[PDB]
């Protein structure tokens, strides 16, 4: 049993399984940042 | 071909704003801005298209112009194909100046190749231009890209603009039942309280990369696409940032292997960003579409044409049943 906890920044990279595009990247530093 | 490059874009793009911003969120679409510039560069031509095309991370002595413009064409097609699972389109526009005559060659390739509709628009008014091109983009984001002309220069000669919609629901969706306002640590001692969502008992993809400290899993939606989830430990989220490339994703991707799980917690979250990409398109060696040297002519005939600036925003929402996630360029373009 593990914990995978994102609760500091991160990253997200979503893709496109067959076209290998990115369609969009992302650093969460701050959920609710102004 | 255009994959390896499109990766390659996104990247080098990433990295770049994450060096005009240390401290903010980012969120962007590589693909958008591609497509926005690779259809700019069907009207270029000399040093200002053969920049272009390289600093979108093609290889000429590999490819052709020719090529690229068929690969983005495939790929266009390729996105808009309809799905029973997944919400996504990208559409192309082009907004000129009513009393200007484009070339035929130009106007027919930016259709078959881009999908691209002319719209006449009187720059002269500046906020019925502004609105008529925000609209569309509004429009087309279902509601999430609002704003992202801001202003219009009166000028202005022609707006070429691209806008990606994304809505997909996860593969193992979230029970807003188990969101509960948990601790998001900004730092080390400092935390700010936001919905934690949780699914309990899973098996996902799963790497705990060593080399670069940080841990990778893998949450699928339903239908053709995936999220890459990566986390730095703590401290560590710049070394990290310095290693993302192409070789990097894929040796991720082939280390990813299905784990158990007992608890995944990841936040309910809105963000984003607005750009000006002027910077980045300058150090990536986009410089002569910028200039009085600017060489547009594929467009009217005339060496006549320059890019003032070029934007981009984006929005990305994450939350139980799935995400949302929307963006739009736009090339803004004032005679020489």
């Amino acid at each position: 049993r593990t914990i995978v906890r994102f609760n500091r920044p991160f990253l997200m990279i979503i893709v496109d399984h067959f076209t290998w595009s990115i369609f969009f990247m992302s650093k969460v530093t701050n959920p609710k940042q102004a | 071909g255009l994959a390896s490059a499109n990766v390659d874009f996104a990247f080098s793009l990433y990295k770049q704003l994450v060096l005009k911003a240390p401290d903010k969120n980012v969120i962007f679409s590589p693909v958008s801005i591609s497509t926005a510039l690779a259809f700019l560069s069907l009207g270029a031509h000399n040093t200002t298209l053969t920049e272009i095309l390289k600093g979108l991370k093609f290889n000429l002595t590999e490819t052709s112009e020719a090529e690229i413009h068929q690969s983005f064409q495939h790929l266009l097609r390729t996105l808009n194909q309809s799905s029973d699972e997944l919400q996504l389109s990208m559409g192309n526009a082009m907004f000129v100046k009513e009393q200007l005559s484009l070339l035929d060659r130009f106007t027919e390739d930016a259709k078959r190749l881009y999908g691209s509709e002319a719209f006449a628009t009187d720059f002269q008014d500046s906020a019925a231009a502004k609105k008529l091109i925000n609209d569309y983009v509004k429009n087309g984001t279902r509601g999430k890209i609002t704003d992202l002309i801001k202003d219009l220069d009166s000028q202005t000669m022609m707006v070429l603009v691209n806008y990606i919609f994304f809505k997909a629901k996860w593969e193992m969706p979230f029970d807003p039942q188990d969101t509960h306002q948990s601790r998001f640590y900004l730092s080390k001692k400092k935390w700010v309280m936001v919905p934690m969502m949780s699914l309990h008992h899973l098996t996902i993809p799963y790497f705990r990369d060593e080399e670069l400290s940080c841990t990778v899993v893998q949450l699928n939606y339903t239908g053709n696409a995936s999220v890459f989830f990566i986390l730095p430990d703590q401290d560590k989220m710049e070394e990290v940032e310095a290693m993302l490339s192409r070789e990097t994703l894929a040796r991720w991707g082939d280390s990813l292997e299905f784990r158990e799980i007992g608890e995944l917690y990841l936040p309910k979250f809105s963000i984003s960003r607005d750009y000006n990409l002027n910077d980045i398109l300058l150090q990536l060696g986009i410089e002569e579409a910028f200039t009085s040297k600017a060489d547009l002519s594929g467009i009217t005939g005339a060496r006549n044409l320059a890019v003032s600036q070029v934007v981009h925003k984006a929005v990305l929402d994450v939350f139980e049943e799935g995400t949302e996630a929307s963006a739009a360029t736009a090339v803004k373009i004032t005679l020489l």
